[PDB]
């Protein structure tokens, strides 16, 4: 406790917003590319949704990984 | 810089068009039904009078409205890309004004369309005593021409084979232009045009049986030299023999007309597959090669229902 | 002969017009329902429930007496313009707008500036923070006058309260689009829609019930088979439409939910940006000096009236911008649009 | 809270930041391509203001994981 | 032990100023492609506003947790 | 003695991240701006607006920079 | 622990979130190219998929390391 | 005590200099468009000077902070 | 069992672990995007494109290594 | 001085470091322009000069700042 | 021992760590230009292999320090 | 003796390699530039050189904070 | 003699890797350029060799320099 | 002493690291329109290897420095 808590919510923290950070890093070009291809045809919505929520596994592995810190904590 | 800034107004300009419908609605008229069509299009907006001239200056009009400002609208980098895209019309005016030089007609006498340089400038370079002063005086800061007929005015001031020196000098220019710069997209529909055009002067050429290396450039990779050989000598078993490129229906076409429609469908299928990179450039690129096929084809068909011509007449290009 | 038939049911009424039946209440939220397009021939439009909330949430939004003050004062102004009877044309914005669309925009602009007020009352605040110097709310630091709802400097009550509000509103905003969503899948025979809106409903009840267990308090023995009947619910419906519309579409869903607690936080932000500029001023007015007051007091005054411009705009916009979101995709508002009522003019 | 609540509070605050930033690197590209495609028809734009709302569920796991490090606090 | 304050302030500028950054980095690419599309018609540029204006929820979360930090200080 | 210098070293960099953001906006939009002024000087004020439109954060900044100064 | 638990627990976060940002960073530009060809045809929508499931080589990495540190935390 | 008055230079330091380097991303673009906008034109100077000087204030904003901690200490 | 050393060379087992997951990232980013270029051109050069996707994972490899001859003598 | 000098020397350093990043990223760009502008013509060769140069203003304002905190070290 | 040990381990890390960064930075182009090169034709297999094998050597210095720092562990 | 030596080291060194980075991040687009104008023509080599040498004046202002950081210790 | 050996080798790891990092920043560009002028033309890989082997220079005065850490420790 | 020590060695690794990372970074783009140039003409190969060579200046200073750190421990 303490410098062990506090640590503990450094290191998830970072772990947390590093992996929102690539998740949005992934999603920038991935609703980009999606816009554009649903301003050629808006037909292909579904696989261009499935595109775009393609980068969400790493954001719910960093949830998983702090409510692993937060249970050791 | 702004690949999406102008993209925005590029993606509205090509929301706005006639569909095909618009055609086969005119395939059925004779030049008042297609004067009112072409009325109610965009080039109703430059629609001035009445004739075969006079819609050919409200389709002019309506392209150089339409795709004229994507000269502007970027700097720098995009810029530079934009300004190698439509380098037909301004290389004409530059030839145009070349012939006029070297020929003894008046710069008045030309016509000199719109390309990428102003009235002013090529009014300044086509009098003008040196050739490296003309394209100096002609010097637009991202003209690859610019950088060109001054590579190459270091052979005479205005002949001929300075001159087929100098269009090969603005090719290689473009190519490595092209080359030079992050265009995964554009440096591959640059050296398709450049490929098309050894192989339409070749096509056109079928049958001159001169030297095919003088004649083939560097950066094709659809043929080598010794298809270019066998293609230069009276024989379409090269041109059998793209098989897998970009050429999918042309083999066995001889003919310079069937071999440069070949060519046309198969750069318009190349330039219309731009649109995989939407953010960048070539969703503009797919828009201009789709302006132009259709204003090319509305240019053919005002004339087909301004003499009357048959659907079997028009059949060849409205493929296209 | 005229066969004056109905229109088709809602299995295909795509050709057939539409056109909004609101009351005149109702009136003006058509004009901000004109932003979205037409409905589907058998949707609900939810133009008056969006005069509900959004001036509901514009008015927890919005609780500056000062900047409800400036409203209504625009209003007048507003209302002397449509006096005048004019169509407002500003050459600057280079438009010429009807003078309905003009009473309209001031009947809506009362409309919710008495939400504004009641929740600045509510708030305590009036022109910013008029309490520092006569404490006319009641705090029990400076105790001058009857107490107020919301602290608005104190928040260590009033932050678990506000964000239990603000899921409180998207959760019922959730269910209520949820819920239509089921019954135009039943109105319209689309099982499809219904089941996938019965899913919904039960994976987000699950969900909620979940979270609210684990992360929340003790005692889950209320809610385990909450959860175990929620997830239940979420798989037997999922088998009963068998698409692959994964936890991907629970998690949007999920999300645009929570996203009202963002309405919480920008009324906060506003307030509290808007209190210590007024805090300051009046520090450096009459704290420093009691003397320059008037020109400290107008510095003061200029910097809130350039930070309004500033934010209250996107302020009020964001409410209605995650209604947009909320309310109109929650009963889809992205199905063909339908077709528009366009009759014969006769503009005279 | 001597090394705990003086560190719980900057992990989660780095991990705000991050989110934030991540969720902005998504907006950038997200928004210039719906500005791109509105500006192609003010038709598609249902569809245009979905994807540009899709990209918050970084920002929200980010401000959750503040709640909970307040409530561990 | 009167260094949590100021690592909790320092952690809540850490927070402050990444999220400005994410939201400056959003706001780069929509008011660029908000201006080209304004400068082209003058028609939709409340449009454009609006999509400019929707990235300030990142900035307003950003300053509710730096508040949430100041009454935890 | 700790708690009085590390609140001015988090709100100096909460002030200077701030400044990049709102620098790293102001670069697209002056770029945009200027060509639109380039391309016209008919178009200033709505570029003038969407330039000053950039000027939020480094306000929440300041306030955020006072309220520290308050604080420490 | 208090001082040695607190440094592996940052280290194991920080390797999680550097490792989600580089996933990221790849899946930005694989889910433009994905977009782009399913634009194209729906044909190598397996092809696409399968490139797109190729970026979580270095994740299931981190994941085995976050297991390996939580068994030695 | 030490490591305060050292701290708040520090982050003044880091205001100034990170303020400065927004400013100069800032000046980047502007000085491009604006040689651009002078080489098409140099009768625009005056205008594309003052969008160039605009973005001044943050280090404006930096130097009147770093004022402050000096006045401060 | 360090009091401090303990932790400190898990923590940059994991800084090393992670920056080589970003690199093979950055490579394998430009590498896919070049690759799905090219198997959308002819989808026959399936085997070189792999062999180049897969080039990128030796720092990756390099680094799991290096973690774990740092988790065995930490 | 104790440690507090060499604090006062690492936040000037850190200062007088990112005001030389943020002058050289201002410089980037404008000699690029500036080349580019040369090799159109000479005529505009002050003129580009000047707009190179006026990048070391916040390089001024940072020597400034630290003939100030050398003054206070 | 106190704490030497792993500080010496932790700068080995961030030695291999960034010259593995430094390693695909290079070979992100280089691979991108060599698969454009052998999309173009496959006779290039001998050479564009050869310009990929050839930023190994970075890596290779990298994790000869790291074993100089392991055998100084 | 006192770490403020260490201390003053390490700002030293942020200040050279911030500086270095600086003046690199301003030469790449400048050397870029003056090697294609170069390429051009070597007519306005004179000024291009003189485009190139103007990026040391950073390098030049943090030599002469190193020194006066090397002479204060 | 606390943690000098290990902050020593902290500070040599941290010049390796972003010593390795700038060279393989330069090696980018350079590979691509390279590459491209090996498929424009193959006698053209020796200088396309030398200007990949042109930007190791930092690689071995970083090699340099952590030989002369080891040397000074 | 044994803190001092190590701290002066972690300044040199940021003082060479970081001025190789700048160093590099000039070296990308320069070397980039140096190869260009080359494969377009393989006559201006001494201007190109003399803009090649023409930003070491900054590592220099950056060597000149460290030796200086060397010779000061």
């Amino acid at each position: 406790g303490g410098l062990d808590r506090g640590l503990i919510a450094v290191g998830m923290g970072l772990a947390v917003g590093l992996a929102a950070l690539g998740t949005g890093v992934a999603q920038a070009r991935i609703g980009a590319a999606g816009v554009g291809a649903i301003a050629e045809d808006r037909s292909n919505f579904g696989t261009a949704l499935i595109f775009l929520l393609l980068p969400e596994t790493l954001v719910i592995f960093g949830l998983l990984i702090a409510f692993i810190l937060n249970g050791r904590l | 810089d702004d690949f999406a800034y102008l993209n925005a107004r590029v993606r509205v300009r090509r929301g706005t068009l006639l569909k095909e419908s618009f055609f086969q609605e005119a395939l059925d008229l004779s030049f008042a039904d297609f004067l009112r069509l072409l009325s109610e299009t965009v080039y109703g907006g430059e629609l001035a009078g009445q004739g075969l001239p006079d819609v050919d200056r409200a389709v002019l009009r309506t392209q150089a409205k339409l795709v004229g400002d994507l000269p502007r609208l970027v700097t720098g980098e995009a810029r530079e890309a934009v300004r190698l895209l439509l380098l037909r019309n301004d290389l004409h005016n530059l030839q145009a004004l070349l012939r006029a030089k070297a020929t003894g007609r008046p710069f008045e006498e030309v016509l000199l369309l719109p390309g990428t340089l102003r009235e002013e400038v090529w009014r300044q370079a086509y009098e003008a005593q040196d050739p490296a002063g003309m394209a100096q005086v002609l010097a637009v800061p991202g003209h690859p021409l610019a950088r060109a007929l001054r590579a190459v005015l270091r052979e005479t001031q205005d002949l001929a084979r300075v001159e087929a020196l100098l269009a090969k000098r603005f090719f290689e220019d473009v190519a490595k232009a092209a080359k030079g710069l992050d265009q995964p997209a554009l440096r591959d529909y640059l050296a398709l045009e450049v490929d098309a055009e050894n192989l339409r002067t070749a096509f056109k050429l079928q049958g001159s049986g001169l030297a095919p290396d003088a004649f083939f450039l560097k950066g094709g990779r659809f043929v080598d030299r010794v298809r270019f050989a066998r293609l230069m000598e009276g024989d379409y078993a090269v041109l059998d023999e793209l098989s897998g490129t970009p050429f999918s229906g042309l083999s066995g076409v001889r003919d310079l007309k069937a071999l440069e429609r070949g060519l046309r469908c198969v750069l318009l299928k190349e330039a219309k597959k731009g649109v995989q990179d939407p953010l960048g450039v070539g969703l503009v690129l797919a828009y201009v090669k789709e302006r132009e096929w259709e204003a090319v084809r509305l240019r053919l068909l005002a004339r087909r229902a301004y003499f009357g011509l048959p659907r079997a007449q028009v059949e060849e290009e409205v493929v296209c | 002969v005229y066969a004056f038939e109905p229109v088709d049911e809602h299995h295909e009424a795509d050709r057939i017009p539409v056109v909004l039946d609101n009351p005149p209440w109702a009136k003006p939220f058509e004009l901000l329902v004109s932003f979205l397009n037409t409905p589907k021939y058998g949707t609900f439009d939810p133009t008056p429930v969006v005069p509900v909330f959004f001036p509901f949430w514009f008015g927890m939004i919005v609780g500056d007496i000062g900047y409800a003050l400036l409203f209504y004062l625009v209003g007048r102004w507003l209302s002397g313009y449509v006096k005048r009877n004019e169509p407002l044309v500003i050459d600057l914005f280079a438009l010429k707008l009807k003078p309905q669309v003009i009473g309209k925009l001031v009947h809506i602009l009362n409309w919710m500036v008495f939400w504004t007020v009641v929740w600045g009352v509510i708030y305590g605040e009036f022109f910013g923070t008029f309490l520092e110097h006569l404490g006319v709310f009641g705090t029990p630091e400076h105790p001058g006058l009857i107490p107020i709802l919301i602290h608005r400097i104190d928040t260590a009550k009033t932050a678990n309260l506000l964000i239990l509000l603000s899921v409180a509103f998207g959760v019922v905003l959730v269910f209520f689009g949820l819920a239509l969503r089921a019954y135009l899948g039943l109105k319209h025979r689309h099982m499809a829609h219904f089941w996938e809106g019965v899913g919904y409903l039960g994976g987000l009840v699950g969900v909620l019930a979940l979270a609210a267990s684990y992360l929340g308090n003790l005692q889950a023995g209320w809610l385990q088979g909450l959860m175990y009947l929620g997830f239940g619910v979420f798989l037997l419906a999922v088998l009963m439409s068998r698409i692959w519309l994964m936890i991907p579409e629970i998690f949007t869903q999920a999300g645009h939910i929570l996203s009202h607690i963002r309405i919480y936080a920008v009324g906060a932000a506003g307030g509290i940006l808007a209190g210590l500029l007024t805090d300051v001023g009046f520090a450096l007015a009459e704290r420093l000096g009691l003397l320059g007051v008037l020109l400290g007091l107008l510095v003061a005054g200029v910097l809130h009236l350039l930070i309004l411009l500033l934010t209250t705009l996107g302020h009020m916009l964001q409410p209605i911008r995650l209604l947009w979101v909320e309310f109109f995709t929650k009963f889809g508002f992205y199905e063909e649009n339908g077709r528009p009522y366009r009759p014969f003019k006769s503009v005279r």
